[PDB]
């Protein structure tokens, strides 16, 4: 469920 | 010789692998960045961000790393701290796997961990926070805007791509994280080799900012499983005017395409490769392609993903 930046 | 004074210098050189179970008459080639010091992709910039901070006086002897990462750009800066005599914090939140976690305490790096309601946000405040405390002692590299980043990938993976296909590829296929593959490749062929290539930069249909940026459209992110790609914005060190196309791919299709690599290939690939091999083949069955050498980039290794949905 990686999002805002992660990763990265 | 042949003899590296540290571990950070024996990146690169990573080979080209011709799938057999996709695309067309073998017109889809995969490159395979699993194969360096810490097995990943990001073993280039960590090498070269750390490189280059040294050279400008940015990083020097007593001097810390500090940096935000929940990828296998933690475990590259991690390798070359060690390799180079640096102390290193890395900051990520608590949400890790605890796999990566060992890995990262086997490396000797002080690993501060934010809460997980935070995410990634949390995690880069923190390390914002700790190098204020100390700007004569701290350093962060910053991946996503750090001009070695794609850099490195100009004068590395961008020419062994070069060398390897003696100048025949004609399409570049990688997902975006930071964007500095695609960006170091396209800059390395389009600018230095002078071919024209067509650059397809990945991303998840879940996150595609990419495609909703070009086409003017609202700006959505959102969560998805092809870890390593989908940073949910456009980072700098993506330079969208050597993007050619635009490639979308669910996280669903991306693991069965990474299932398929190593059943059917014999790759050990990641999920991200699975998501860029995908793309590639919807390409390479195009008749506009069938002429066309297709270089796909594999990121990383399966033995990362372990405790994934991978396996």
């Amino acid at each position: 469920t990686f999002e805002y930046g992660d990763g990265i | 010789m042949a003899i590296y004074a540290d571990n950070s210098y024996s990146i690169g050189n990573t080979p080209l692998v011709r799938l057999k179970h996709f695309g067309h008459n073998g017109n889809v080639v995969v490159k395979i960045e699993g194969r360096n010091p810490s097995y990943s992709v990001k073993c280039r910039i960590g090498a070269n961000m750390v490189w280059q901070a040294e050279k400008d006086g940015t990083l020097t002897k007593g001097k810390e790393i500090v940096d935000a990462t929940s990828g296998n750009t933690g475990i590259a800066l991690a390798y070359v701290a060690a390799a180079r005599g640096y102390k290193i914090t890395l900051t990520m939140p608590e949400t890790m796997s605890l796999e990566r976690k060992r890995l990262l305490c086997g490396l000797g790096v002080n690993l501060v961990l934010t809460e997980g309601a935070k995410g990634m946000k949390g995690a880069i405040a923190k390390a914002e926070e700790i190098v204020a405390s100390d700007p004569s002692r701290y350093v962060m590299l910053k991946q996503f805007e750090n001009p070695a980043n794609p850099q490195i990938h100009r004068e590395t993976t961008g020419p062994e791509i070069w060398k390897d296909t003696d100048g025949k590829v004609d399409v570049v296929v990688a997902g975006v994280g930071t964007g500095g593959s695609i960006t170091g490749i396209s800059r390395a062929i389009k600018l230095d080799f002078g071919k024209q290539i067509t650059s397809v930069a990945v991303e998840p249909v879940e996150s595609p900012v990419i495609s909703q940026t070009l086409a003017g459209e609202e700006v959505k992110p959102g969560p998805h499983k092809i870890q390593g790609i989908g940073a949910g914005f456009i980072p700098k060190n993506l330079d969208l005017s050597i993007i050619d196309r635009v490639e979308t791919v669910d996280s669903d299709t991306a693991l069965a395409t990474a299932r398929r690599l190593m059943a059917e290939e014999g790759i050990l690939a990641g999920i991200s490769s699975g998501a860029a091999v995908a793309a590639a083949d919807r390409l390479a069955k195009l008749p506009e392609f069938a002429d066309k050498l297709i270089v796909v980039i594999l990121p990383s290794a399966s033995e990362r993903y372990l405790s994934t949905a991978l396996f």
